[PDB]
RNA sequence: UUUACUUUGAAAAAAUUAGAGUGUUCAAAGCAGGCGGCUCGAAUAUAUUAGCAUGGAAUAAUAGAAUAGG
RNA sequence: UAUCUGGUUGAUCCUGCCAGUAGUCAUAUGCUUGUCUCAAAGAUUAAGCCAUGCAUGUCUAAGUAUAAGCAAUUUAUACAGUGAAACUGCGAAUGGCUCAUUAAAUCAGUUAUCGUUUAUUUGAUAGUUCCUUUACUACAUGGUAUAACUGUGGUAAUUCUAGAGCUAAUACAUGCUAAUCUCGACCCUUUGGAAGAGAUGUAUUUAUUAGAAAUGUCUUCGGACUCUUUGAUGAUUCAUAAUAACUUUUCGAAUCGCAUGGCCUUGUGCUGGCGAUGGUUCAUUCAAAUUUCUGCCCUAUCAACUUUCGAUGGUAGGAUAGUGGCCUACCAUGGUUUCAACGGGUAACGGGGAAUAAGGGUUCGAUUCCGGAGAGGGAGCCUGAGAAACGGCUACCACAUCCAAGGAAGGCAGCAGGCGCGCAAAUUACCCAAUCCUAAUUCAGGGAGGUAGUGACAAUAAAUAACGAUACAGGGCCCA
């Protein structure tokens, strides 16, 4: 039988 | 000494773990359990230094006694559980499951399965006897007795329990060409399909094993495991299928 | 207690130090390269020696050995991303041909002073000590930074550095204060 | 005081070992119980683990096997005839196991005429010697429990070989 | 024929040693995983003697109801 | 040794010789000592002696609170929040330190337990209906009982305790409550009903017993008709089962939290969920004890040793968890040795390892990991699954603290810090945040451990400057 199939990204801000 | 040991030092721990040399002085001592000692991954080093679930011992402990974690169907809140070769994982919160098989390198793998897989595991007969009032019974290799076993069941051949009942749902015998997997020695987390068994009267028996690739390789009996027929394994396996 | 942590030595003092010509080999390579002092070349000898002696076990094997091939094949690998062996060059004999002196031109100090950032062994040294020289985005200061032929040719004055961008040093705003006083 | 190790013992060659370690609690030894004739006396002792030992200091009943005939009938315990190891025991009649007792004739007697209604015939037919013991009124026994562990001293009847045997040594 | 002897395979903890990868700012070190299937990655080695299994024609011992008798 | 320098005569060459120049490591010591990373701390063969302080305690919803404890409330009607103290349970047998003793001993590798104990973890595992005084507690038995607590007291003094009064349990001691299964005549022909003949735990000890031409007929074409009937190991008196008795003889839940579902004949009736803690036996796990074979430095100016008081082996017994001269009684005369027994020395814990070496070799290895032994020196023990424990106890020897002289209290080879001299060397520092460990347990505890401080132990990198212009002068450098 076969595995199971594999499965938050980065977030960016600037400020002054 | 005198008495039970109750501490490890990090150089002593099994190698197999992967743990830091100068993290600390003091490695994880696996408590009593199915398994033994060195062949075991206590659920600590699975949470933190495997799955990175957990930073330190106190938020495994956490993890532990919110009773996230179960293992082999049941509830368990040791932190050094000694969780073992073919022992279902399941964190619900996550929707994951893992089975504990070694990679190639004889490493205990962060494995993915399917809940119907971790439905069922195997274990290997380790021994088979009449217990009391005439009932046989089964040891398997987890130290889980099942009585009432089919009786051609035998020593060195394999059975597939239910972990939500923990019956015998099958079975496969210990024979030349069956599909093999290999639990000690330098060899440790090869796949094979056996072509001899050679025998030794009081003395170790040795197996002949070859793998995909034709290549032939001799081991002791005790680290033989049988998972299942050549092209059809009865549990799903790790990348590289056991070759090298 | 807690595990070990390992160590050694980075060096080694010659077989007979007080030999002239030897003396006189040092002066050069010193002079030339702008060295501090006999560690450094002791240590360079130490590597070149460990380096010259590995090729020579690995030649001694015969050919087509696994041995032979993987280590050779990695010794070469690690040489040619040095920079001290060429690309045309790559063979364990040619190793056995290498010298201390190619070894010192890999120095970040040495590069310094030929991609013309100073004029002069010394200077390179002074401007690797203060932070001014940087490689892609790092900045170094060590001058026995060994180069790689990628990071070659991004060594640059560091943004920080008044040289390469940022505002006067302590001296010259200093003496510019005075001056509008 | 008593201690079984063998090491203050000397080695095969004749050569004496030294002193490798001091005595261990899990190589001691305890006071030999001299069981004997008297009031049942039985006090346990508290041994390695969790398990328990009895301690026969007396004792007048055991119960005796007649395997002949596949049965067992408690019964009194006359006294010391014979023991094999030391013939003290048998002066002091000190009961051990291999010690050679008398014990009454009452209840196998009675069972005898009863299964058999004999004081069918070829059944009831036993062997010479102990019919004369019945006739005598006591029968020579063999203790086969360890009463100095057990705190029970039951045993079997002598018969054939073994009866003549001890007869002749008797 | 058997042994000695020799080849090969298991076994000989970890740490240490040799070795592969990695811009700890360099280095002494530490370290095993990266991209969205990619045929990517410690590939690993290492131990005189004792025991176990195994292929051996020579060498050195050891054997014979050997070419015996009527 | 090499290399380098010098001496060997009236001088120069060529030889030959002599003196000094090699090396890391180790001990001691002198001077200097700015920055980053990292890391160690033995030594009088004195395992010699220690003031003071700390280093092992522990409570969840779930064993026991009328603390005359604290706070609460719909202002309390057995209790209910939180909770000192004490009982109870568990731990203290791990960890840390040191190398005194130890020369087939420890130890390394490799075997065995069909030779035995094993708390804890994990998985299984126990309806016995009935059996005269039913004259009957199971809608739940006693003090055959006490602490904490109230109160009266002794002693100079200690983690000293006497008498009296109280009250609890998962402490201690007792003790119960119309079942299941074989066949089954007769009806009925199945989803069948059942007149009745029968059978009924564990634990301990002994004895005995078991454990090894149906090639047909019919049939619906399927199927039915008769027979089988333990398993494992190389190997067993193994596993298991059975019969007869036996026992100062056990066990078979008189325990606790949360919650209030389902049936009705409407009764504080019957039934019922999720957990904790206990309990017999087996297996597993952590362990422990013995154990098979090979391997240790110097010594032969140690050649015979062991055996009277066990030395080798046989039988029986005692003892133990258990094998075994381990011990006892009786027996024989055995056992080792020039292939070095036995005795003596060892500044002898063994090993993984470290240094050197081209290779063979030689030396070191208290010291970060494993294993063994010890806690000033002998001897003997309670507890507990596990100790011959010493931050548990008792005696003796040597030391040594207090004293009212009547007595009491001792073990830093644990963390700091002292003495051992009249000559010297880390802080009586902070913390449980990391590592893991103990507990009733997320939470409390941990000089284990971590953080920082402190003689350049041993190692890595590396500052103390770089860049110009101007002026003046003719000698500077190498060989011989
Ligand atoms: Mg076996
Ligand atoms: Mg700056
Ligand atoms: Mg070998
Ligand atoms: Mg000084
Ligand atoms: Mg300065
Ligand atoms: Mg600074
Ligand atoms: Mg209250
Ligand atoms: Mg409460
Ligand atoms: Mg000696
Ligand atoms: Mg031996
Ligand atoms: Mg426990
Ligand atoms: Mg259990
Ligand atoms: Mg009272
Ligand atoms: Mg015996
Ligand atoms: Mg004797
Ligand atoms: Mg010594
Ligand atoms: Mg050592
Ligand atoms: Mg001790
Ligand atoms: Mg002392
Ligand atoms: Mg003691
Ligand atoms: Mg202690
Ligand atoms: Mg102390
Ligand atoms: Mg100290
Ligand atoms: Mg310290
Ligand atoms: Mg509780």
């Amino acid at each position: 039988p076969r595995a199971a199939k594999k499965r938050a990204k980065g977030k960016n801000l600037s400020f002054k | 000494a005198r008495g039970p040991k109750k501490h490890l030092k990090r150089l002593a721990a099994p190698h197999h773990w992967l743990l830091d040399k100068l993290s600390g002085c003091y490695a994880p001592r696996p408590s009593a359990g199915p398994h033994k000692l060195r062949e075991s991954l206590p659920l600590i080093v699975f949470l933190r230094n495997r799955l990175k679930y957990a930073l330190n011992g106190r938020e495994v402990k956490a993890i532990l006694m919110q009773r996230h974690v179960k293992v082999d169907g049941k509830v368990r809140t040791d932190t050094t559980y000694p969780a073992g070769f073919m022992d279902v994982i399941t964190l619900d919160a996550t929707n994951e499951n893992f089975r504990l098989v070694y990679d190639v390198k004889g490493r205990f793998a962060v494995h993915r399965i399917t809940d119907e897989e971790a439905s069922y595991k195997l274990g290997k007969v380790k021994k088979v006897q009449l217990g009391k009032k005439g009932v046989p019974y089964v040891v398997t290799h987890d130290g889980r007795t099942i009585r009432y076993p089919d009786p051609n069941i035998k020593v060195n051949d394999t059975v597939k329990i239910d972990l939500a009942s923990g019956k015998i749902t099958d079975f496969i015998k210990f024979d030349a060409g069956k599909l093999v997997y290999v639990t000690g020695g330098r060899n440790l987390g090869r796949i094979g399909t056996i072509v001899h068994k050679e025998r030794h009267d009081g003395g170790f028996d040795l197996v002949h094993i070859k793998d995909s690739l034709d290549n032939t390789f001799v081991t002791r009996l005790n680290n033989v495991f049988v998972i299942g027929e050549q092209g059809k394994p009865y549990i799903s396996l790790p990348k590289g299928k056991g070759i090298k | 207690p807690r595990a070990p942590r390992t160590y050694s030595k980075t060096y080694s003092t010659p077989k007979r130090p007080y030999e002239s010509s030897r003396l006189d080999a040092e002066l050069k390579l010193a002079g030339e390269f702008g060295l501090k002092n006999k560690k450094e070349i002791y240590r360079i000898s130490f590597q070149l020696s460990k380096i010259r002696r590995a090729a020579r076990d690995l030649l001694t094997r015969d050919e087509k050995d696994p041995k032979r091939l993987f280590e050779g094949n990695a010794l070469i690998r690690r040489l040619v991303r040095v920079g001290v062996l060429s690309e045309d060059k790559k063979k364990l004999d040619y190793v056995l041909a290498l010298k201390v002196e190619d070894f010192l031109e890999r120095r970040l100090q040495t590069q310094v002073y030929k991609l013309g950032l100073a004029k002069s062994v010394h200077h390179a040294r002074v401007l690797i000590t203060q932070r001014h020289i940087a490689v892609g985005k790092q900045i170094v200061n060590i001058p026995s930074f060994m180069v790689r032929l990628d990071s070659e040719k991004h060594i640059d004055f560091a943004p920080t550095s008044p040289f390469g961008g940022a505002r006067p040093g302590r001296v010259a705003r200093r003496n510019a204060a005075r001056k509008a006083e | 005081g008593i201690s079984r190790d063998s090491r203050h013992k000397r080695s095969a060659t004749g050569a004496k070992r030294a002193q490798f370690r001091k005595k261990r609690k899990f190589e001691l030894g305890r006071q030999p119980a001299n069981t004997k004739i008297g009031a049942k006396r039985i006090h346990s002792v508290r041994t390695r683990g969790g398990n328990k030992k009895y301690r026969a200091l007396r004792i007048e009943t055991g119960n005796f096997s007649w395997a002949s005939e596949g049965i067992s009938k408690k019964t009194r315990i006359a006294g010391v005839v014979y023991h094999p190891s030391n013939n003290e025991l048998v002066r002091t009649n000190t009961l051990t196991k291999a010690a050679i007792v008398q014990i009454d004739a009452t209840p196998f007697r009675q069972w005898f005429e009863a299964h058999y209604g004999q004081t069918r015939a070829a059944s009831a037919k036993i062997e010479s010697s102990v019919e004369s013991q019945f006739s005598a009124g006591r029968l020579y026994a063999c203790i086969s429990s360890r009463p100095g562990q057990s705190g029970r001293c039951d045993g079997y009847i002598l018969e054939g070989e073994e009866l003549a045997f001890y007869l002749r040594r008797l």
